[PDB]
């Protein structure tokens, strides 16, 4: 029985021919008050897992406490907790769902809709959405908020289908999530400049960007704009 | 007369708490293993008697890690070890969730002698 409180904006992401990336802003809003500059909301889980949150900062803040433990205790009496028996995107996918869906029911959500990018131990990507429903889907591209309604329509005219993924580069895919990155700042009153990007490559491994800003931007137009109608000068 | 030996919380005429006593035999009927405190760390070693060819080598671990900064090493009774840790562990993560940072040492140690100390009491 809660409402949201400090905010946290969309989290976008997609699946390319070898990882996925993964993005998100870095700004709690409290409101219309854009509270909290510098609020990093993609949490690296290891080496090959990267879950990005958007909601409630303090319930996600709370989800942060719940995968250092998940961590922890991995570790436990795991000889191979750094290797074959190590926390994959799926384990903590699943467990997230679990918990989701079991304070839904409880009737006291984690006000959330959090996406797990990562890739498994033998290579395939995994992108995945639950929420504070216990609502969960896959898809190539995957976005939260606004990012759902804006990005997901961008991000898909490179991916618009399973197919497509193994045509798709790193490069053509971080271009995208850029660009849906700049336009949510545009149109989403809620969106801040600053941002965090992640990449988990099967190769490269996970690459995580901290301090990311929205350029290129067309802005200029706006000089020959006055009134809104008849008005002249 | 006697019987002081039958019961875990029963103080004999000398003051003494037999069945602590003879836990302590079933430590000393154990396996060795030491602790070596060095200028910025500490190092743990146990010796694992290897009771046949069988066994497979270096699976059957003994050490055991309390959240991610302590090792924990006994020798004995091997579960009532584990017994052990398992309260550790939970007593750590008790100690991280209010307080944020890992458990001290000092403090670690503490919770394990009280939960060890409240087994001689009943």
């Amino acid at each position: 029985t809660q409402q949201p409180i400090v905010t946290g904006t969309s989290v976008i992401s997609m699946k390319y021919d070898n990882g996925v990336i993964i993005a998100a802003d870095n700004l709690g809003s409290y409101g219309s008050l854009l509270r909290f500059n510098g609020v990093e909301r993609l949490i690296p889980v290891g080496d090959n897992t990267v879950v990005g949150i958007s909601g409630d900062i303090s319930d996600m803040q709370h989800i942060e406490r719940l995968l250092k433990d998940l961590v922890t205790e991995n570790a436990y009496d795991n000889p191979l907790a750094d290797a074959e028996e190590a926390l994959e995107p799926s384990y903590i996918f699943e467990y997230l769902a679990t918990v989701m869906y079991q304070r839904r029911s409880k009737m006291n959500p984690l006000w959330n809709a959090i996406i797990v990018a990562g890739v498994q131990s033998n290579g395939d990507q995994f992108l995945r959405y639950v929420n504070l429903l216990g609502v969960t889907y896959s898809s190539p591209t995957l976005a939260t908020g606004f990012g759902a309604h804006m990005a997901n329509p961008l991000l898909r005219k490179v991916v618009d289908r399973e197919s497509d993924i193994p045509k798709t580069t790193v490069q053509v895919a971080e271009e995208a999530i850029v660009n849906a990155m700049r336009v949510l700042y545009y149109r989403d009153a809620r969106s801040s400049r600053n941002f965090s990007l992640a990449i988990i490559d099967k190769n490269t491994g996970l690459t995580f960007k901290k301090n990311l800003q929205v350029e290129n931007m067309k802005w200029d137009f706006a000089k020959d704009i006055k009134g809104y109608g008849t008005q002249k000068i | 007369g006697t019987g002081y030996d039958l019961s875990n919380s029963v103080f004999s005429p000398d003051g003494r708490n037999f069945q602590v006593e003879y836990a302590v035999k079933a430590v000393e009927n154990g396996t060795t293993s030491i602790g070596i405190k060095c200028n910025d760390g500490v190092v743990f070693a146990v010796e694992k008697l290897i009771t046949s060819k069988l066994l497979v080598p270096q699976k059957n671990v003994k050490i055991q890690v309390v959240d991610r900064h302590i090792g924990c090493v006994y020798s004995g009774l091997i579960p009532d070890g584990r017994h052990l840790v398992n309260r550790g562990r939970e007593e750590a993560a008790s100690f991280k969730k209010l307080y944020k940072t890992p458990i001290p040492i000092p403090a670690f140690a503490d919770r394990l002698g009280q939960y060890v100390q409240a087994h001689t009491l009943y």
